[PDB]
């Protein structure tokens, strides 16, 4: 009956709310800048995954309040309540449409090319032109040294890359002593080499001998599919209760 | 017949085990020097000998102190020189020095020293719990009559 | 029949609880995000609370939002049975938040009233072969060159006490971690004797316990005093609410 | 006789021919198949580069004593070959196990028995008292040729020699702006998300409007 209809509505609304919270939680998880990763993405204004997530925080709270609003309205059977409810959710719908699309648009560019550009250009530089260029040239260099010194990879494809392209490091450091970053030799616990001549030659397992693209892409790739598809599912759940609610609203006697 | 200096400016020279010593004066350079070290409680002298290095003024870092070690922990050691350049000779009077003892990581008795923050919080909040509980009880007691 | 002058008191008082409850919900999540990576540092000594306070408090803060919104509703609605359900929801959240306050603070002094309670871990687990020796050495070797410090007493902890390091590292070669030397952009040591003998400028001479203490201290007061601040507003509102329940 | 030197074996030297450097196998058994080992011996490496007049590269003088030529007087190996390194004759049975070079104790002596490196010493052009065989950084984009020679140290004559190597090319550089930082590709997800989430608003609008109309009707 109409009661059943109401039931369906309220149940979808409940789901809308629980999505608002779980979206808020997910957003906070990525907005945490969890292993940083600000430094690789503020380098190109490649920040829409985070921008979408921030949007995800406030729509997440917003959707929760609107949900209960909806229940309250349905129950109260008040035309104006429903109306306002409609408007508000419409707005919030737009903002999460925006977040979804902005994360989704960004991630296709995360590539073994992009991260190989920033590494050849911005690592170990010592001649940047301007302040915010020096502020980017620090954070990239630091992030490459975290990954190389503890997570034991080297380059984006591998310890090839430093030996096939021009780079910031290369103009500072001659290959005969610095054939790729020192951060790529395997050091013993004295934090000095197993044997350096063998790391110069590339004798296998004296050096970090794998690219890092997986480490860089893996989190970004999760953040990407994460906010966008979860927002889309909410934007469907909301769409069919919007149609139902609207219907009911329309069927209100005066 | 000089007096040794003390390079405690640039560095920390006291330690567990090893300690640092000033080189002989530039008057002696190219000379043959014997450093001698003596654990205070005993007659026990030990000799270590070297040529007096060229006077690199104040150019920073080499063994520019001499370094002395097997100076087993807690021990007071005196340090001294005898040196020669030609058949002429040179000397100094002893100076005492002392090396740190050992201390156990498991002998860290918990230095637990409460702040007033903890204790003020506990008292204040236990009082507040008490007042609310009591209040709630007394409220429903009064309401029971109406 | 209950004065509007007291209705307004419940309104403003609930609004204040609502806002500070939402802000506490936000703050306590921000503790659990572990802005300094100290969740590994507690868990080797165990019996933890500095995070358990926050993991109590997140739900308590959102609890304060929901019962307070309802509380504004109940005050305007002036319904006896609604004001009862304001008391008999709030006073449970109240008791849980007391525990959040007490727990969060109590462990703080149990470990950062003196640095040595933390120092015990570093002497045990630094570069030590056992499972948690590697885990916590990832925390430390990151703190070290993220912030330039050699220990809680810098390049002297490593000779002020026995540590796992001595037994692998004959001190005549390194009296302190090799990562205490300042490293170039090529990650090489700046001078050898300049760190093996140690002038006061090639060494990271600062005391590392500042960061550890300031982290622990800052996480704590965020839970503990913001908690008491909510609770000290709740008492007069909840007492006024007794008078509402007993007047209606 | 195909007495030819070689680029050091690509099984275990993954980066070898860097912008200024090359590792070579040493002359293992190479002078000694007919049992030449009868006293002390040393070997010279000479380096040279392709040019028309370079066929006058008489690595020995006419009286069979080697050229005393260096990177300066040859302008990096253009106007003649230069004496880029030397070492003693290895007696063939030593056969470094390239597998076992993971014994960190032996690693350096295995490399020092197995190979020689060309390009290594960026300092040695400068110092006015380093009166040594300078092994400077080799120039980029240059195919080199290499030649080991044996010298009878008891009498001071070249005994015999290798043929020049097949041309060895340095690594050479793409300029870093050439790396097209576009993907060309589109994901899959972007296209569904853009197309559906652009569609959805219109329908909501439609429905809302319809709601309006319905409520106005009744
Ligand atoms: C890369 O290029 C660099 C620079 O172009 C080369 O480095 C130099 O190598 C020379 C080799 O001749 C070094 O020469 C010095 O010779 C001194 C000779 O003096 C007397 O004393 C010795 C005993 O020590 C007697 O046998 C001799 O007959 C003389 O009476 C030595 O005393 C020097 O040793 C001291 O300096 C070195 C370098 O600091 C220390 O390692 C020693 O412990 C000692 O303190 C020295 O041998 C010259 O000093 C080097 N300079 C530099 C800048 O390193 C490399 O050889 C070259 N490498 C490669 C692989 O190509
Ligand atoms: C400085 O010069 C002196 C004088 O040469 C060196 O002292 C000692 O000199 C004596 C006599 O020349 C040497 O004596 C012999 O020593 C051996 C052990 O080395 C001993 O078995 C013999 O019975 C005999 O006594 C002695 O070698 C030498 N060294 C010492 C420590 O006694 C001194 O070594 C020179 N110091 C430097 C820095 O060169
Ligand atoms: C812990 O380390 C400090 C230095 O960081 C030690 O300080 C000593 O202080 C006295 C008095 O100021 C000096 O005479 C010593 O020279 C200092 N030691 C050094 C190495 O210079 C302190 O003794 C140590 N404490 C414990 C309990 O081990
Ligand atoms: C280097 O070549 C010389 C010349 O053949 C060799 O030395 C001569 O050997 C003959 C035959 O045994 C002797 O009659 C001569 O007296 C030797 N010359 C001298 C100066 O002693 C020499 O054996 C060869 N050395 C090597 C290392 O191959
Ligand atoms: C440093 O990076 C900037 C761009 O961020 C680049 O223009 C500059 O050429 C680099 N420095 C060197 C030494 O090439
Ligand atoms: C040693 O130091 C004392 C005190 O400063 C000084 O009086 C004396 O002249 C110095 N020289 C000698 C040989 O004692």
């Amino acid at each position: 009956t109409v009661r059943c209809f109401q039931s369906l509505l309220v149940f979808g609304n409940v789901i809308i709310g629980m999505c608002g919270i779980a979206l808020t939680a997910e957003c906070i998880f990525f907005v945490s800048d969890q292993y940083s990763l600000y430094p690789l993405l503020e380098a190109t204004d490649n920040d829409d995954i985070y921008g979408a997530a921030w949007i995800g925080i406030f729509v997440g709270i917003c959707l929760f309040c609107l949900s209960v609003l909806g229940i309250v309205g349905i129950m109260k059977s008040n035309r104006k309540i429903l109306l306002v409810y409609f408007i508000l959710m419409f707005i919030v719908y737009g903002f999460e449409v925006a977040s979804c699309i902005t994360a989704a648009t960004q991630r296709d560019f995360f590539t073994p090319n992009l991260f190989l550009k920033q590494m050849l250009e911005r690592y170990q530089n010592n001649s940047p032109p301007s302040n915010d260029d020096k502020w980017k040239n620090n954070g990239v260099t630091k992030t490459w040294d975290r990954l190389m010194l503890q997570d034991y990879c080297c380059g984006v494809n591998g310890p090839s890359d430093w030996q096939k392209y021009t780079s910031a490091f290369r103009t500072e450091n001659n290959d005969a002593d610095y054939p790729w970053p020192r951060q790529c030799c395997v050091m013993n616990k004295l934090k000095e080499p197993l044997n350096l001549e063998a790391c110069k030659l590339g004798v296998p397992g004296y050096y970090h001998n794998q690219g890092c693209y997986e480490l860089i892409s893996g989190p970004m790739n999760r953040h990407a599919w994460g906010v966008a598809w979860f927002g889309f599912a909410i934007l469907c759940w909301t769409f069919w209760v919007l149609l139902g609610t609207m219907f009911y609203w329309s069927r209100i006697e005066y | 017949d000089f007096n040794i200096s003390s390079l405690s400016g640039p560095l920390s020279p006291a330690l567990t085990e090893s300690l640092l010593v000033a080189l002989p004066p530039c008057h002696l350079t190219g000379g043959n020097a014997t450093l001698m070290v003596r654990r205070a409680n005993d007659s026990k002298v030990v000799k270590s000998s070297f040529m007096v290095p060229p006077c690199r003024g104040r150019r920073e870092l080499v063994s520019s102190a001499y370094q002395v070690t097997n100076l087993v922990p807690g021990t007071k050691y005196y340090i001294s020189y005898l040196v020669t350049k030609g058949a002429s000779t040179e000397s100094s009077r002893e100076i005492p020095m002392s090396t740190l003892p050992r201390r156990k990581a498991e002998a860290i008795g918990l230095g637990m020293a409460p702040t007033g923050g903890m204790v003020v919080i506990q008292v204040l909040l236990s009082v507040a719990m008490f007042l609310l509980v009591v209040g709630f009880i007394t409220a429903l007691a009064l309401g029971a009559r109406k | 029949k209950g004065s509007p002058v007291v209705v307004g008191l419940l309104v403003v008082g609930n609004i204040i609880i609502l806002l500070s409850g939402l802000a506490l919900f936000a703050e306590t999540i921000w503790v659990t995000a572990d802005q300094y990576r100290v969740y590994p540092l507690m868990g080797v000594s165990g019996k933890d609370d500095v995070f358990a306070g926050a993991w109590i408090a997140i739900f308590c803060g959102f609890s304060f939002f929901v019962v307070a919104s309802f509380g504004v509703g109940a005050a305007l609605c002036r319904r006896r049975s609604m004001i009862l359900t304001y008391l008999v929801l709030m006073l449970i959240v109240y008791i849980f938040e007391c525990a959040s306050c007490i727990t969060s603070y109590t462990h703080r002094d149990y470990m950062v009233s003196n640095p040595s309670l933390i120092t015990k871990q570093m002497l045990t687990f630094y570069s030590a072969d056992s499972d948690q020796g590697r885990e916590l050495t990832r925390l430390w070797d990151r703190v070290m060159i993220e912030q330039e410090c050699c220990g809680t007493s810098g390049p002297m902890d490593w000779v002020n006490f026995t540590s796992a390091f001595r037994a692998s590292t004959p001190e005549v070669v390194f009296p302190w971690p090799p990562l205490c030397c300042r490293r170039t952009g090529n990650f090489i040591p700046v001078n050898e004797e300049g760190c093996r003998l140690g002038h006061l400028d090639y060494l990271f001479t600062k005391g590392c316990f500042e960061h550890i203490g300031h982290a622990i201290d800052s996480y704590t007061w965020g839970i503990s005093w913001f908690g008491f601040a909510i609770l000290m507003w709740t008492l007069p509102v909840m007492l006024i609410a007794m008078y509402f329940y007993t007047t209606l | 006789v195909n007495l030819q030197p070689q680029l050091a074996s690509v099984t275990f030297a993954t980066n070898n021919p860097t912008l200024t450097t090359v590792a070579l196998e040493k002359p293992l058994c190479m002078f000694d198949s007919s049992a030449a080992l009868h006293g002390t011996y040393e070997v010279y490496l000479y380096v040279l580069v392709d040019s028309a007049s370079s066929r006058n590269a008489s690595v020995q003088d006419s009286t069979k004593t080697p050229l005393s030529s260096t990177p300066q007087e040859t302008e990096g190996g253009r106007t003649g070959p230069y004496k880029a390194a030397a070492f003693d004759l290895a007696p063939c049975s030593d056969l470094p196990s390239l597998d076992a070079v993971r014994d960190v104790s032996q690693a350096s002596e295995i490399l020092n028995a197995y190979l020689v490196r060309v390009g290594i010493n960026g300092t040695c052009l400068s110092d006015p008292n380093f009166r040594g065989l300078c092994n400077p950084p080799l120039s980029a984009a240059t195919e080199y040729r290499f030649k080991y020679v044996l010298v009878n140290i008891s009498t001071g004559l070249v005994q015999d020699q290798t043929l020049w190597s097949d041309p060895v090319c340095t690594n050479q550089l793409t300029p870093y702006s050439a790396i097209d930082t576009w993907p060309g590709r589109r994901s899959g997800g972007m296209i569904v998300i853009t197309s559906i989430l652009g569609s959805l608003p219109f329908f909501l609008l439609v429905g809302f409007a319809g709601a309006i109309v319905l409520s106005l009707m009744d």
